[PDB]
């Protein structure tokens, strides 16, 4: 099931990478029996960073950023939403 | 394609 993680930004950042489609049109994928449009995913977590300590895990598939749905979004759309957090980030994710 | 960004 989707879970919600709060990450407070440190002076060095959030400590995670996001990878996903540049443009819309990617393949659909079934997760936990539910069909989803393409989801950007957490591709790396800095050990001991803010995201790591908050419980973000590698492979986490991002459904929402600050309660804005990003299912099927472009990479730039997700990047821009994360940067608009400005010292706090709420991720709704589907972990592997 | 797939692209990556660091936060």
């Amino acid at each position: 099931g989707p879970r919600v993680v709060r990450i407070v930004k440190s002076e060095s950042g959030y400590g995670f990478n996001v990878r996903g489609q540049v443009s819309e049109g990617g393949q659909l994928r079934s997760i936990n029996g539910e069909l989803y449009a393409p989801l950007q995913h957490v591709s790396a977590v800095l050990p001991g960073g803010a995201a790591d300590r908050a419980g973000v895990r590698k492979g986490d598939r991002i459904l929402e950023v600050n309660h804005v749905n990003v299912e099927g979004a472009t990479h730039k759309q997700v990047v821009d939403l994360i940067r608009a957090g400005e010292k706090e980030l709420i991720l709704t994710v589907l972990s592997v | 394609d797939d692209v990556q960004t660091s936060f």
